[PDB]
């Protein structure tokens, strides 16, 4: 029965939530880190014609 | 690698939320969903490491760490749920905060690109372990080897501190990866001897050392199950994993000073191999067998080989592994009898016929049956030291005999024979206990098909 | 004997944490062990004033 | 004992809160913009 | 630990006290009146470690 | 007394602390420190008894002859320069007494011996205000001369007070001694760092104070006095005593408590100016301050002692007088770690 | 430095060393104190009229009132004190121990 | 499948750490650095840091005083 | 560093004016969630204390707690980042006005230096 | 002797309980049934069907990033492009010589 | 004061052993009267010449361990003839508690001194070679 069982069964969605909210704050740390992006001596190469960026 | 973190936080929350009669099913569950996510952490390269940001990295020696950290939450919680049946529920709610707490700030420790950060959670990691020893302990003497376990740590650890904000001055980062690429020799002096000292000895009080080894016996008997298996398991590493990061600036000191260390573990292998044969209590061998392949561990590591570092990671795993399952096994002997000796209750084989194998099964992982893992750490950590110095085989072969004998002792005093009389009380074991022993054991077998995976960057 | 008895539970246990457990309580027995009389305090104080001025300078 | 919920220290709490909050958010709004224009940025 | 109200405030609740050479009643000169002016204008705004050395 | 006597007392002695803390001229602060003490003794003396009298007669003397001291280290500085403002002390024998002066108001060691006896005589009220509100004036008055001070003998004074700290809070069952060891010990610790850096001892006064209320008015709460009657909280309010024991853990410099984070930082600015050797021995011993708390914390919440038959009735009432800002001290003075940094505001 | 000032320090630490050696009788110590009161009266006194600090004769005066206030207290401490015993000696305060 | 839907390519995980060695570095020149300057300051005080105060020389009275000779 | 002598301080200034010349700290800022969250727990430390229901027993008192928590650690952050500025301000002027106690090192590599080699045996 | 022997009130040391005996097929999970039996179906399903069987596959299959294939096909074209020149295989030196500036002696 | 460590200090360790033995006995008989009058303030034990026969027993036992000390470590030090080593001081600081031992007249009281001095002496003598401070000055 929905609105019933979710009081009792609402804490099993926390985990998942904080697994996807740390892949997000990964991606957030990440982005800080490209001063070097396309720049390494072994790594450096011309963009595609439809590329702006080697990674995100 | 807050992919990781997080979820274990949300552990929190999710645990005080619970129904008063769910925690331990969620707990469970949500526990192996993250060393689930945690399993995508072995996926490293040849080249540095992973470095996630500023604050967290990993490593081939971080990961299986990391690896089995994660996976022992389960078992702990599975280990732990049936001696707090008559528990109320917010100390259960407390009792699960203490592990999560635990598991987290491993979890955290492991990681640690600076120094100072592994200090400080290398050390928080104690007040949980010493709330759950005194709280949740069966005898009057918890409360004494709590003391211990605080003190003789800390008597280590706190010059180690100060060594390494001295570091900082001196150097200018403790950040691992500077500090391994700005690494200059050590000049063979008075002040970098005891710079070596107190960087060392800190590591050295928590494997333990033969000298030592003092608090290891009265905290793994006086803990609870989740306990003695969070101690055996992962505890034990935390010195490994410390002295393999931080002796890369202790050279070319590390030539000299490794003798004392050195002589100590390979006499002490010997002597706490021996004291296991004669023993009463089952809890305090498990205990001896651990300081003795921990001595091991501290030979590989002040050898210094490629061989060496491999071995070592690799006992460590699967001596937390073993170390666990055995102390499982006691556990679940204790329950049914209430006494903890050996001689006590006899001729379970003949009762429990499962729980036999799953007795055989560990004694013969504990005695380095090849082609497990245990071996394989066994067997390069004698190459690398008969590489070092041919006349090390002795000793070693000595403890490898002495090993078995008191491995087969266990196995057979407790297993073999006739049963009790007068015992009367021993119920057919549980689908619980089976079910632990068994995921106890199988990523042991599975791990000697994939050897590379917890060999270490130096592989 | 040897191995169980005479070294892991006497000797090692003497060294290490009986000797700090005796020195401990020894010193802290010697130093609460006042008998709340103020002019044993003072007289010690006297004896300290006495020492900073004819030692640290 | 026996009482009803204090209306008047209700409504000064929530009163109290939003009015700081409300700083809050001005004083980072004033504090982005001056920093803008010391800086040169816009 | 000092907590300047009166360099805040400007209330000079006791510094005309502090030196010989402030503002003594009826203009009665210090003893020494000339030799703290002199040590006083040396040492202004030099700072402690330099005013000593 | 009188509540308006009683707030009319309370306002003297933070006023003689501000006039302390404000004033540049040494006349003002030792006229300050006259006010605090002269307006200290009726709060000492609220409940009347002897052992009250008794504390209060010792603090007075005690008081009076620091105060006294001092005053004869600001006119031995006068006769050697003709200066009144708080500043470097120009002459070494006025900046000796000037130090002792200071030392017997902070209590370190060797004039350590009237804490204990007038925090185990006082109340519990009295005592936290004696422990945490009196330090700030000999404290800031330190600070404001720590250029002048000789590290030979602050630094002996420290460590003399952490080793007595130590040694002394072993042997008490009595709460408010082994509190007046406590702040023996943390003073020994503030000032050891006071030739070095004044914000690291600034810093630690304040988390000392922190965890110092949070102490004491837990103690207020369960009312107890002794280690056997608080081992009776358990049975009433258990959630007291695992606060209690969280705190006691916070005191001991166990990370990742608060209490590590002046510790850490003193040890880290002593290893700025090539010294080693002082950290270390005051880090092993504090490992004797830990202990005690330890084993304060296993008679009052990790283990349930016996109990009496009448603390049934006990459990059908609830305080009536409540504490407001208990909860935020606790916040406080466990879980502020990661926020170290904060000590560049110059705290 | 001549003589009298170093006379006037002596008497100074004479006093305070009376203080603290507490033979009996509370009142001898706050006899003690009031002489190293009397004693840095006077040495203030002398130093400020030596070098003509206007100003700072302020200083005696204010001492010396705040000392009597201070020795007013303690007197009536000690009255206390006497008034649970009977009399004014110092081993009777014993109750308080380290 | 696993390295496109898991895992990103390796450069990534070069530059960062190049990136963060850079930091890093960095942050302990400027902490050598510091430590010097804060060295010279307290030793010589000309500068901005250690400048402990002295006495003001606004407070000093110059006006005749009853003596010629101040 | 003592900045308590720093030449031009006004005595009682929690946030000089060339402060405004920083970037504020963000609303989201992990140091401020860090004390929003301590403003938390303060509040179900007050509703443990006084035996209510933890989770769910004075919504406004927590919020306040919250709020608060959050307005002082703003302001502190604030204060704290321009003391840091600050220190970096004085510490360049100071390497920049003393160039003979900063010499710039000779830029050496590494094929024309001399290690010793230590073997591990 | 008036005492009675009895230092303090105290509860009698309570006996074991059993699983078995008030539910048989018990799983020494739970004492109510149903959640027992979730229990040991939830610890079943996530220890051995979702971590060791998917894990061990994932694990089994992870791409080569520790570069295994990638070094034996360099080593192998390597030692191809040197056999067939004739070059003595690996050097000696793993620089070369003329990039290192040695510091003369000159004693 | 300082006067007995400039005296000490400014003997070299190889020669001149009787004046390096008055110089430790000196500090000794020193430290042994500090201890002394601390003793007799915190402690009056019966009477005024009881008091007096424990000073004397302090001082004695104080003076007469600097003496063991000193001696034995500068003879150490010359028959070795390699000064500079904290070997010798080692082997003169346990000679010095094993005759505190034997005034104390226990077995275990002598073989702790032995070691906790020995130590403590070889400790100051390296601290004197690497020129360690026990108190700092203010350097930043
Ligand atoms: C040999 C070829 C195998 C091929 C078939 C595949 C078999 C897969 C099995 C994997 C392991 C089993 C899981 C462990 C828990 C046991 C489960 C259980 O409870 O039993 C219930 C079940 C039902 O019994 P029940 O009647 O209901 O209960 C009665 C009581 O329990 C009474 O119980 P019991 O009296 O019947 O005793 C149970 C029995 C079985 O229980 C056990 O003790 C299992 C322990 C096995 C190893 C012990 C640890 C030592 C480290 C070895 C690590 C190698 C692992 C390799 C990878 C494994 C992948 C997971 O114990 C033994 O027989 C003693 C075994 C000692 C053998 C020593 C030799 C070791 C090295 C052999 C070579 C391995 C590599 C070869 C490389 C070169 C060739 C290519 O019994 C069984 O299923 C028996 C299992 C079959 C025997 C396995 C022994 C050899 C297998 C070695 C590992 C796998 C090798 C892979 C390829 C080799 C080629
Ligand atoms: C790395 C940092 C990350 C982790 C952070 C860790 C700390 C965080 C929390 C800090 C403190 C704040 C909360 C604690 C308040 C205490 C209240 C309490 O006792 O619990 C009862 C209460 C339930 O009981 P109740 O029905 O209200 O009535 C029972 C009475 O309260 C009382 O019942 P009783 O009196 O009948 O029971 C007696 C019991 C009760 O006594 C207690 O339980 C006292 C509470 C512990 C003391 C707290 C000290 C302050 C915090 C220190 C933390 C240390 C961290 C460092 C690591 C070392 C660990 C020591 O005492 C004993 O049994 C005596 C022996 C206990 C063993 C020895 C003492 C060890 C305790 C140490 C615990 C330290 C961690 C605490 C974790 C939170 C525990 C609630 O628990 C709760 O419900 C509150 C828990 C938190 C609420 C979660 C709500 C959030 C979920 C929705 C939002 C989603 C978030 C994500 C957003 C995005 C999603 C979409
Ligand atoms: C108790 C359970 C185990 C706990 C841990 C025990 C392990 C810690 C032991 C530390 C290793 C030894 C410390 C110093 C070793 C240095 C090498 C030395 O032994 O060799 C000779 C050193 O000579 C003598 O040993 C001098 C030192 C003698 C004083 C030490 C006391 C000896 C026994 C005390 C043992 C107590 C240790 C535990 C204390 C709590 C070489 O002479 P020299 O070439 O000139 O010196 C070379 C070093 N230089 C270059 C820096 C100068
Ligand atoms: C235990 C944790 C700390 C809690 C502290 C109490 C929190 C509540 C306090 C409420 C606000 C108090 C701030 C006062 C308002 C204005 C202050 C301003 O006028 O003073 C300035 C200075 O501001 C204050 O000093 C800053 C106080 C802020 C304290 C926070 C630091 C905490 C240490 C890090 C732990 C993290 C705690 C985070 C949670 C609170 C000017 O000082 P100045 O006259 O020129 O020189 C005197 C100081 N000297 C001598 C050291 C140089
Ligand atoms: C009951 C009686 C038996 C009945 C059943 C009969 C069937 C018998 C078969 C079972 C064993 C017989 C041996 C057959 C082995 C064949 C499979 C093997 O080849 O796969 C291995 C694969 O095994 C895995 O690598 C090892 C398992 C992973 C270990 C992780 C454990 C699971 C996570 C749980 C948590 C961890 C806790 C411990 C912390 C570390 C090795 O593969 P590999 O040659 O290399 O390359 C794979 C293919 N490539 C080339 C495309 C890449
Ligand atoms: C410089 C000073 C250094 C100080 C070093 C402090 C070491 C930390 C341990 C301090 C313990 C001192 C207290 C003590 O031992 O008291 C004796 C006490 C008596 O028991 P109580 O509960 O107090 O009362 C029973 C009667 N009703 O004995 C005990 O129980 C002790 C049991 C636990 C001992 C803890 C382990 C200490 C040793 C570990 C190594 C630390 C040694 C110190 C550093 C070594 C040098 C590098
Ligand atoms: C389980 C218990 C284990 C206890 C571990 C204790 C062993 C660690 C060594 C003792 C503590 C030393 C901490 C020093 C921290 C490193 C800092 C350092 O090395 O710097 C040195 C400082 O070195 C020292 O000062 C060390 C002096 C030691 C003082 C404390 C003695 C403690 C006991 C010593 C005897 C025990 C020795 C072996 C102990 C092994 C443990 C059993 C350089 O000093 P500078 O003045 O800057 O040099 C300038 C000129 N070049």
């Amino acid at each position: 029965n929905v609105l019933q069982i979710v009081r009792d069964h609402w804490v099993h969605i926390l985990v998942p939530v904080g697994f996807v909210f740390g892949c997000y704050l990964d991606r957030r740390s990440d982005e800080k880190l490209t001063a070097f992006r396309n720049k390494s001596l072994l790594f450096k190469r011309e963009l595609r014609p439809n590329e702006e960026v080697t990674w995100k | 690698m807050l992919k990781i973190i997080i979820p274990t936080t949300m552990l929190l929350p999710m645990t005080w939320m619970s129904k008063h009669n769910m925690i331990w099913i969620n707990a469970t569950v949500h526990s192996l969903l993250i060393s689930l996510i945690s399993l995508s952490l072995l996926n490293q390269l040849g080249e540095n490491s992973l470095n996630f940001s500023l604050t967290f990295f990993s490593d081939s020696l971080s990961a299986p760490l990391l690896v089995l950290t994660t996976w022992l939450l389960p078992l702990m919680l599975m280990a732990s749920q049936s001696h707090l049946s008559k528990e109320t529920t917010t100390r259960k709610k407390l009792y699960i905060t203490m592990l999560i707490l635990l598991q987290l700030f491993l979890i955290m420790t492991f990681t640690a690109t600076e120094l100072i950060l592994f200090y400080i959670l290398f050390e928080a990691t104690l007040v949980p372990t010493l709330i759950i020893i005194t709280r949740w302990g069966n005898q009057t003497e918890r409360l004494n080897a709590g003391l211990y376990f605080l003190f003789y740590t800390l008597a280590g650890s706190l010059p180690l501190l100060v060594a390494l904000v001295y570091i900082q001055n001196t150097t200018g980062s403790l950040n691992f990866l500077i500090i391994h690429y700005w690494s200059h020799p050590l000049s063979n002096s008075w002040s970098n001897i005891f710079m070596w000292l107190a960087c060392i000895m800190a590591f050295m009080v928590k494997m333990p050392l033969y000298g030592l080894h003092l608090w290891l016996p009265k905290a793994h008997v006086e803990a609870p199950i989740a306990g003695s298996m969070v101690l055996a398991a992962v505890l034990l590493k935390l010195g490994g994993y410390g002295m393999m990061r931080i002796t890369t600036i202790l050279n070319p000191l590390t030539n000299y000073m490794a003798y004392p260390f050195l002589m100590l573990s390979m006499w002490g292998m010997i002597m706490t191999s021996s004291i296991c044969l004669r023993q009463t209590d089952l809890k305090s061998l498990i205990a001896y067998s651990s300081v003795s392949h921990m001595a091991l561990v501290i030979v590989a590591i002040m050898i210094q080989t490629p061989w060496s570092f491999m071995g070592a990671t690799a006992l460590m795993i699967a001596h937390g592994l073993t170390s666990s399952m055995l102390f499982c096994l006691a556990n679940t002997n204790y329950e049914r009898v209430h006494s903890r000796t050996m001689i006590l209750a006899r001729g379970l084989q003949t009762l429990l016929p499962l729980m036999a194998t799953w007795w055989l099964v560990a004694s013969l992982t504990n005695l380095a049956l090849p082609p497990s893992i245990n071996l394989i750490g066994e067997l390069f950590i004698i190459t690398a030291s008969f590489s070092w110095s041919n006349i090390t085989i002795i000793l070693m072969g000595m403890n490898m005999m002495i090993t078995a004998l008191y491995s087969l002792y266990m196995l057979i005093t407790t297993q073999r024979g006739k049963y009790t009389h007068h015992i009367n009380n021993i119920k057919p074991s549980f689908t619980r206990e089976n079910a632990l022993m068994a995921l106890h054991i199988l990523p042991l077998l599975l791990l000697t098909l994939n050897p590379k995976m917890i060999l270490g960057p130096l592989y | 004997k040897s191995a169980s008895s005479l070294l892991d539970l006497i000797w090692l246990e003497t060294i290490l944490p009986k000797t700090t457990s005796f020195i401990q309580m020894k010193m802290s027995i010697m130093v609460s062990n006042q008998k709340g009389l103020i002019k044993l305090y003072f007289l010690s104080f006297l004896i300290t004033i006495m020492i900073s001025m004819t030692l640290f300078n | 004992p026996h009482g009803s919920p204090d209306w008047l220290k209700v409504g000064l709490t929530l009163g109290t809160s939003v009015f700081l909050w409300i700083y809050l958010i001005k004083q980072h709004k004033e504090d982005v913009l001056e920093y803008k224009r010391r800086n040169g940025l816009e | 630990p000092f907590f300047d109200v009166q360099k805040r405030l400007g209330l000079d609740l006791d510094r005309w006290m502090t030196i010989q050479s402030a503002e003594q009643p009826h203009k009665i000169p210090g003893r020494c009146h000339a030799f703290e002016k002199e040590w006083i204008e040396c040492a202004h705004g030099i700072g402690g470690i330099r005013a000593e050395k | 007394m009188n509540p308006i006597i009683y707030t009319t007392l309370i306002m003297t002695v933070m006023s003689g602390t501000m006039l302390v803390m404000i004033s540049s001229h040494w006349l003002l602060i030792w006229i300050g420190f006259e006010m605090n003490l002269l307006a200290m003794i009726p709060v000492l003396m609220k409940n009347f008894n002897p052992r009250a009298t008794e504390a209060a007669t010792k603090y007075f003397l005690t008081q009076a002859t620091a105060s006294m001291m001092l005053m004869m280290a600001i006119i031995i500085n006068l006769l050697y320069s003709g200066q009144w403002t708080i500043t470097k002390m120009f002459n070494p024998v006025a900046m000796t007494m000037m130090t002792m002066a200071l030392a017997m108001k902070l209590g370190l060691s060797p004039f350590h011996f009237w804490v204990p006896e007038v925090t185990q005589g006082i109340s519990l009220q009295a005592g936290l205000l004696l422990l945490t509100w009196q330090k700030l004036a000999p404290l800031s008055v330190l600070c404001q001369i720590s250029q002048s001070i000789n590290p030979n003998l602050m630094l002996t004074m420290a460590m003399l007070s952490i080793l007595i700290g130590g040694w002394g809070g072993l042997n008490q069952t009595q709460l408010r001694k082994i509190m007046a060891y406590s702040s023996i010990a943390h003073m020994g610790w503030m000032t050891a760092v006071l030739p070095y850096n004044t914000t690291m001892t600034i810093l630690n006064l304040l988390i000392y104070i922190t965890m110092t209320l949070a102490m004491f008015m837990l103690l207020i709460h369960s009312s107890a006095t002794t280690t056997l009657s608080l081992s009776h909280t358990w049975n009433k309010m258990p959630v007291i005593t695992s606060l209690m024991m969280v705190t006691l853990l916070s005191m001991g410099g166990l990370p990742p408590l608060s209490g590590f984070m002046p510790k850490w930082m003193i040890i880290q600015e002593m290893t700025k100016n090539e010294s080693i050797i002082m950290p270390t021995l005051m880090a092993m011993t504090a490992l004797l301050n830990l202990y005690f708390y330890m084993r304060l914390a296993y008679s009052s919440s990790l283990t349930m002692f016996p109990s009496t038959n009448n603390m049934k009735m006990k459990w059908q009432f609830e305080h009536t007088k409540q504490m407001k800002l208990l909860p935020t001290m606790i916040v406080l003075s466990t879980l502020v770690l990661p926020m170290t940094p904060a000590l560049s505001s110059l705290n | 430095m001549p003589l009298v000032y170093m006379n006037i320090i002596m008497a100074f630490a004479i006093a305070l060393a009376g203080l603290l050696m507490y033979r009996s009788h509370l009142m001898s110590s706050l006899l003690c104190l009031e002489g190293m009161m009397l004693s840095l009266f006077i040495m203030s006194t002398l130093i400020i009229l030596n070098t003509h600090f206007t100003l700072a004769n302020m200083m005696p005066i204010i001492l010396l009132v705040f000392a009597a206030c201070e020795a007013a207290l303690g007197l009536s401490l000690l009255v206390m004190v006497s008034n649970t015993y009977g009399t004014d000696y110092v081993q009777n305060l014993n109750l308080l121990q380290c | 499948w696993i390295a496109r839907t898991f895992y990103d390519g390796p450069e990534k995980n070069y530059e960062k750490t190049m990136a963060i060695l850079q930091i890093e570095a960095e942050k302990a020149e400027l902490r050598l650095k510091e430590l010097e300057v804060r060295r010279l300051m307290r030793a010589r005080g000309d500068g901005p840091w250690y400048q402990y105060p002295t006495i003001d020389k606004a407070l000093i009275d110059h006006s005749p005083k009853t003596t010629p000779d101040n | 560093t003592m900045m308590s002598g720093r030449p031009g301080r006004v005595p009682l200034q929690f946030l000089p004016n060339e402060a405004r010349s920083l970037p504020p700290p963000k609303l989201t800022d992990p140091r401020l969630v860090y004390m929003g969250f301590l403003g938390y727990c303060s509040g179900l430390i007050d509703n443990a204390i006084r035996r209510r229901p933890v989770v769910s027993a004075g919504l406004h008192r927590q919020l306040l707690y919250v709020t608060s928590f959050v307005f002082f650690g703003y302001y502190l952050l604030k204060r704290q980042d321009y003391m840091y500025a600050l220190r970096d301000h004085d510490m360049f002027a100071y390497v920049k006005s003393h160039p003979e106690d900063f010499p710039e090192k000779d830029k050496k590599t590494y094929g024309e230096i001399l290690e010793e080699f230590h073997p591990v045996r | 002797p008036p005492e009675p022997t009895i230092r303090l009130q105290e509860d009698p040391d309570p006996e074991d309980e059993n699983l078995y005996e008030k539910n048989p097929d018990s799983h020494g999970y739970d004492k109510d049934p149903i959640v027992d039996l979730w229990n040991m179906r939830v610890v079943f399903f996530f220890g051995f069907s979702i971590v060791l069987v998917l894990g061990s596959t994932f694990v089994a299959y992870l791409p080569d990033y520790r570069m295994q294939e990638w070094a034996r096909r360099e080593a192998e074209r390597l030692v191809k492009y040197r056999e067939a020149n004739g070059l003595p295989l690996m050097e000696s030196n793993c620089f070369d010589p003329n990039k290192i500036q040695l510091p003369e002696d000159e004693d | 004061a300082k006067t007995l460590l400039h005296k000490y200090s400014d003997i070299p360790e190889g020669t001149e052993c009787h004046r390096k033995a008055y110089a430790s006995t000196s500090i000794g008989g020193a430290t042994g009267l500090i201890v002394s009058a601390y003793s007799i303030a915190l402690k009056p034990p019966a009477s005024f010449l009881e008091g007096v026969a424990r000073t004397g027993r302090y001082t004695f036992t104080s003076a007469a361990i600097g003496a063991i000390f000193g001696l034995t470590s500068c003879i150490s030090a010359q028959v070795r003839e390699k000064p500079d080593d904290p070997l010798n001081y080692f082997i003169g600081g346990c000679a010095g508690g094993l005759t505190l031992g034997a005034r104390t007249r226990s077995y275990g009281i002598g073989a702790a001194a032995c070691a906790y001095m020995g130590l403590t002496a070889a400790l100051v003598k390296m601290g004197q070679l690497e020129g360690w401070q026990v108190f700092a000055e203010p350097k930043v």
